[PDB]
């Protein structure tokens, strides 16, 4: 095929990797037995999912947690057989929120199996594009190991894409004081290896379902939901292939203007409950309208007072192609929607066909068409200043670091690692520059 | 670069204390897999660093980090010329009532042993010859001086004694006036090749990756009626080791490596703290502080740090901090 | 991260590790004799962090109990749930302290140690994940102080990747008889500051001062205190022995609450405030909880924290209320006293909630403070010793039993730091 690969590392990567292989089983149609009633046991779908002997349709994922509570609900839940069992890898004393034990005294002792266990699912494949790693910016283990395991990773697999799907610490659910130092390591280590990070503010998702969905104290549970629908907005480009319909890596390319800018702020369209009932299906102009307002925004931020470098727009369900097109006039200088001089200001549309389903009693109300739009804006660099403010308080005491140090790694390891970020955010400066 | 420059040379100001550098050059290893030399010293007072940096839109360009120090000694000096500089102007200390003592910071590899430890013609041995040629000197045997010397590891947060092969000794201070090390064999010398063979008793007995694993402090005591008059230490510590570089595993090893850095914490914080000033600064954080306290703030006390830096590539990230808390250090 | 071994020494630890066992044998739903007697699963989720499983429904608690006094033991059999105690746990001596740490610590401490630490070696080598050893002791006396730390010491040494964990109580001249306390009391905190990691302090003027007023009881037991102890035992471990991701494990609890490696003092709180046996009728309500159990009137240390600022807090509420009820009555005592917090540590206060409330209340709510305020109490004892050593008193017990006079005064040299360090960080703003 044209084969992927899922990994997902932490607490948050394994939970929002079970609402995601879940709502891929709902949509492309899989019982938790993984059987298929369509299939002839090479397809769209063949990508992310390798057929066995009797047509058990079994995910290409990798699980992760050092500690092995949360995916032990994985071997007791509803798909317990959906899975090959020597796929589900697990440790025992988690990182405790500690990103120097992932990186450095735990991980290294289980990395080679979780690399031979990878090797098992990539020596399946005929034609692999790429890895999709899914982890927390904040607990120990799913930043560590991930700074590890993509050290690795890019080892073994040069060639190889590797996407990150990467979750923005919100105060309300930190479990942690020492949040920004974990977030800032794993971004530092991380960033020369990915090509593209997806950024998720829990803060973003938490005021979504403040609003739309009007939970007044949302469970992780409803967070893993929504930004599972959204990861499905993403992936549904890979997972489908309609003449309307291009790779995600086909307009990848057009996301990253350079190496180190490779945070395309996510926008996704129609949030509404199925609650608070009675209610008029959107446009394609209704919906290209919200896909900018910082409401239905993935990340805190605010564009609008910034620059773009691109902007896609991956619509799915009732959607034709004269709708975008109408749609994209009216906001096209109808709003102060500003690119760079040094880029064309184009959008590029993934048109694909099936419509979003939602989840069952999944307090998301379904809908027939809905869009979601990559944005790689300049204004983004907000989330990371919003780090290294709090860090810079902290580190300007020393407070904490005592721990990381106490568990392998160096001081000057932070100053450089701090360094390089405010080096990051003089580049998203230095895009707003022009010329004459 | 490199070469097509260096008109300008070196008109400094008065420092709290002696802090050198020193280079050293590449290895088998670094050269073999062909790193890159990125340090140079055009004059004993300058140490540049070429930090390849490059913009967001990939053009490279450098950083070119400019450090003035009390003296650069550059890829080729011998123990002799390091001693002659860093040491040797503060023996002049301790036979007038002082107590002085030397440093040997950098990262491993750097070379700090090979400057305190040899192979034997390293500064422990050349400075304790200058006390002995002194010593003989007329104006100061007038004096009666009984010349004394230690010796011993800090390891794993503990206190061990390498003269008397491994025993624990505690740390306490009472009364302030010092830091008592108790229980410390304190053996009596007389001659220079008393303190070889001293010598080559610790620095076999030190713990051992072939790298000197812990800190060793050794002592040249004087004392005229028994009681002190003098007291040069000349310390040769542990470098500031990565982390990112991936020891074997090991249960020991990682333990060690982590209170490596954790002294090391403690002492740069303790630094950080000297240098804006914080009225409590934590010198009971690690035992190594512990004893630095005097080391710094003796009432007659003279000091001198040695850092060492690698000129490889790989080592900028440690080299730079390194670099940097020695110049945080000149005041 | 989930075996806790746990282990009481001396005539007041060994007391309060009774208590604990007992509130928490109740709320996990232990019978006395040792069967689950429950009705939840709740209290099975986690009930391996402080029980070793005998087959048979047997829930041995995972526990060592030791004195130097031969009695003591008898105070354990008359305890109500004392039979479900391990026979080889029991390691009892015969010699006695009568209040002297370097009896306990240098003399025969020094030989009943090396059997403690067999006991404590055949319980780790009978646990799937040791978290980390929890103690309780008392530091006036001469048996726990001492010789708990030694054992500290000894335990350190052989089990240097894993939490030390420390609920230490205080002596005072409204509780304490003799006055050989301002002794034992800083030679302990001298062990403390370079051996432990956490370290709860409960301060028995506090339990006096809260017994009287408050319960109005003018004749206070020294039962009276223990009930007090126990209760804020059981919330502060809810974080162990129940589900959850905040406080998951030690580590986890210990790294958003130390943030220097010394600074480890804790100043642990209870609301609302009940005698023994009397329950709540007008049970408390939620802006009366966090407006108690963050006020000075229910905190377990002499620390009026108002003087100092707060580096960390756990909150943990117990029972069943409204979530958002919780977090905005968190930052809304954040913001309202934003004075009383270090600026330049952010997001420091974290509270976590539980479902299964203690016994006698339907909700509750535990504090746990590492304040700056907490040298107040180390100034006190700093000074009831700098007046006692400054004239030598009772220093032939100690010194004529092998210590060093001098290790005393490393001692005041020691403490007298820490409070420079508490100090240090307390007027420090973002600069
Ligand atoms: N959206 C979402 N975020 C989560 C979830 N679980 C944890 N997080 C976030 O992750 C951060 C804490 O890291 P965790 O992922 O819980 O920790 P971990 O990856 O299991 O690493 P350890 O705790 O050391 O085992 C918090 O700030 C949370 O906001 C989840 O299920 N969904
Ligand atoms: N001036 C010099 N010229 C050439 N080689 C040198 C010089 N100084 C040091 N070296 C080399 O440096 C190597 C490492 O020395 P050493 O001081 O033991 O490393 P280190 O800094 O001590 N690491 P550590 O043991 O953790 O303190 C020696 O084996 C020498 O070959
Ligand atoms: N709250 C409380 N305090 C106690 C108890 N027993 C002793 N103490 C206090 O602990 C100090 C030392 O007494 P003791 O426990 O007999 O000494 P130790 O056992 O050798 O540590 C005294 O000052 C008492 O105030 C107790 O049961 N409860
Ligand atoms: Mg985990
Ligand atoms: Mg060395």
């Amino acid at each position: 095929m044209r084969e992927c690969i899922s990994i997902h590392v932490g607490q948050a990567g394994v939970q929002i990797g079970n609402a995601c292989w879940e709502l891929y089983c709902l949509e492309h149609g899989i019982q938790p037995d993984g059987q298929m009633p369509s299939d002839k046991t090479d397809d769209s779908f063949n990508t992310f999912f390798s057929e066995t002997g009797a047509g058990k349709h079994v995910p290409r994922a990798v699980f992760v947690d050092l500690e092995p509570t949360v995916i032990d609900e994985v071997r007791t839940g509803t798909y317990r057989q959906l899975f090959h069992p020597e796929q589900l890898i697990t440790g025992k004393e988690d990182a405790a929120n500690n990103y120097a034990r992932g990186h450095y005294t735990i991980g290294k002792e289980i990395i080679d199996l979780v690399l031979d266990r990878i090797r098992k699912l990539a020596d399946q494949c005929t034609g692999l594009q790429g890895f999709l790693v899914f982890h927390s910016f904040g607990g120990g283990t799913g930043s560590g190991f991930t700074s590890l395991l993509m050290e690795r990773l890019s080892v073994d697999y040069g060639k190889k894409s590797k996407l990150e799907f990467s979750i923005y610490p919100a105060p309300q659910v930190s479990t942690a004081v020492v949040e920004p130092y974990n977030s800032i390591l794993t971004t530092h280590t991380t960033l020369e290896h990915s090509d593209c990070a997806f950024m998720v503010d829990n803060e973003a998702i938490y005021d979504i379902c403040r609003r739309n969905l009007d939970i007044e104290r949302p469970t992780y549970t409803n967070l893993n939901r929504l930004i599972s629908q959204i990861v499905s907005s993403i992936t549904a480009s890979l997972r489908f292939d309609g003449a309307l319909n291009v790779d995600l890596t086909e307009f990848q390319t057009n996301l990253v203007p350079y190496p180190r800018i490779h945070f395309p702020l996510a926008t996704y369209a129609p949030v509404i409950s199925a609650e608070k009932a009675y209610h008029e299906q959107l446009s394609v102009a209704e919906i290209t309208n919200a896909c900018f307002e910082p409401a239905n925004q993935m990340v805190k931020c605010d564009p609008r007072h910034g620059k773009y470098m691109a902007c896609c727009l991956l619509y799915r369900g009732d959607v034709v192609p004269k709708d975008v097109n109408a749609a994209i006039a009216t906001i096209k200088t109808k709003r102060s929607i500003q690119f760079v001089d040094w880029c064309p200001t184009g959008f590029k549309v993934g048109i694909n066909y099936q419509p979003p389903t939602v989840v069952p009693g999944g307090d998301l109300a379904k809908v027939q068409r809905a869009v979601c739009m990559l944005s790689n804006t300049t204004a983004i660099a907000e989330a990371w200043a919003r780090l290294d403010h709090k860090f810079d308080l902290m580190y300007a005491k020393r407070a904490f670091v005592h721990w990381y140090v106490g568990e392998g790694m160096e001081e000057g390891e932070f100053s450089e690692a701090r360094e390089d970020m405010a080096a990051l955010e003089k580049d998203y400066e230095e895009v707003g520059v022009d010329s004459v | 670069f490199r070469g097509s420059l260096d008109y300008r040379p070196l008109p400094i100001d008065e420092h709290r204390i002696c802090v050198c550098v020193r280079k050293r050059p590449l290895n088998k290893k670094e050269t073999q897999m062909k790193d890159l030399d990125v340090i140079t010293i055009p004059s004993k007072d300058v140490v540049m660093v070429h930090e390849p940096k490059q913009k967001v839109d990939l053009t490279r360009y450098l950083e070119n980090q400019t450090f003035r120090f009390d003296y650069a000694f550059d890829d080729s000096a011998p123990n002799e010329m390091v001693y002659r500089f860093t040491a040797r102007p503060l023996v002049e200390t301790i036979f007038e009532r002082g107590m002085a003592t030397c440093f040997a910071y950098g990262q491993t590899g750097s070379g700090k042993t090979h400057t305190m430890g040899g192979d034997s013609k390293g500064i422990y041995a050349l400075a304790a010859r200058d006390v002995f040629l002194m010593l003989k000197k007329p104006n100061y045997k007038k004096l009666e001086l009984q010349v004394y010397a230690t010796f011993f590891e800090i390891y794993s947060g503990k206190v061990f004694d390498l003269l008397n092969r491994k025993t624990k000794l505690r740390v306490l201070e009472d009364g302030k006036q010092q830091v008592q090390v108790v229980g410390l064999q304190e053996r009596e010398v007389k001659c220079v090749e008393d303190v070889l063979k001293l010598i080559d008793i610790g620095n076999s007995c030190r713990t051992s990756a072939h790298s000197s694993r812990s800190h060793a402090v050794f002592q040249i005591i004087l004392r005229r009626k028994g009681k002190l008059h003098g007291k040069f230490s000349l310390i040769d510590l542990a470098g500031n080791e990565r982390g990112a570089d991936t020891s074997s595993a090991d249960r020991q090893t990682r333990l060690e490596g982590a209170e490596i850095n954790k002294s090391l914490l403690a002492l740069k914080e303790c630094i950080r703290a000297l240098g804006r000033n914080k009225p409590h600064t934590p010198f009971r954080a690690s035992k190594l502080t512990q004893v630095l306290r005097d080391s710094f703030i003796g009432e007659n006390s003279r000091t001198c740090m040695i850092a060492t830096i690698s000129p490889g590539m790989a080592s900028c990230e440690n080299t730079l901090n390194t670099l940097r808390y020695a110049n945080r250090v000149k005041e | 991260m989930r075996e806790i071994v746990h282990i009481q020494a001396g005539q007041c630890g060994n007391q309060i590790g009774a208590k604990f066992w007992e509130v928490i044998s109740d709320e996990h739903g232990i019978d006395p004799t040792g069967s689950y007697h429950g009705d939840s699963d709740l209290q099975l989720e986690r009930i391996n962090v402080y029980y070793n499983e005998a087959t048979g429904n047997k829930y041995v608690p995972r526990a060592i109990l030791v004195d130097l006094e031969p009695g003591t033991m008898d105070s354990v059999r008359s305890g109500p749930f004392g039979q479900i105690f391990r026979p080889d746990n029991f390691v009892f001596g015969q010699s006695g302290a009568g209040n002297n740490w370097a009896k306990g610590h240098y003399t025969e401490g020094a030989e009943l140690v090396d059997s403690v630490l067999d006991v404590v070696r055949k319980e780790s080598e009978s646990c799937d994940c040791l978290q980390g050893f929890q103690l309780t002791h008392s530091l006036g006396g001469g048996t726990g102080s001492g010789m708990g730390t030694l054992l500290i010491s000894k335990i350190r040494e052989e089990y240097p990747d894993r939490i030390m964990n420390t609920f230490s109580v205080m002596p005072s001249p409204k509780v304490s008889d003799t006055v050989v306390e301002p002794y034992n009391a800083t030679l302990s905190v001298h062990q403390l500051v370079e051996n432990t990691d956490e370290t709860y302090c409960i301060d028995n003027e506090a339990l006096y001062d809260i017994c009287f007023r408050t319960l109005k009881l003018t004749t206070p037991t020294y039962g009276d205190l223990n009930h007090l102890v126990s209760a804020t035992m059981s919330g502060v471990t809810t974080c162990l022995r129940f589900p959850g991701q905040l406080n998951a494990d030690l580590r986890k609890l210990a790294v958003n609450m130390v943030p220097f490696p010394r600074l480890h003092f804790f100043m642990p709180g209870f609301a609302p405030l009940t005698s023994r046996g009397s329950q709540q009728y007008r049970a408390l309500t939620v802006p009366e909880l966090t407006q108690q159990m963050f006020d000075s009137k229910n905190m377990m240390a002499a620390c009026d924290p108002r003087h100092g600022r707060y580096l960390t807090v756990a909150a943990i509420f117990r029972g069943r209320m409204s979530m958002k009820e919780v977090d905005e009555q968190m930052l809304n005592v954040q913001n309202k006293n934003s004075s009383y917090f270090v600026e330049w540590i952010p997001n420091n206060v974290k509270t976590a909630v539980c479902d299964i409330p203690p016994r006698g209340l339907k909700m509750s709510a535990t504090f746990i403070g590492n304040s700056t305020a907490i040298q107040e109490l180390f100034k006190r004892i700093s000074e009831q010793f700098t007046a006692m050593f400054r004239r030598k008193a009772f220093l032939h017990w100690y010194t004529g039993e092998g210590m060093d006079e001098m290790e005393f005064t490393e001692a005041e040299s020691n403490m007298n730091d820490l409070v420079s360090e508490y100090q240090q960080y307390q007027d420090a703003t973002a600069d």
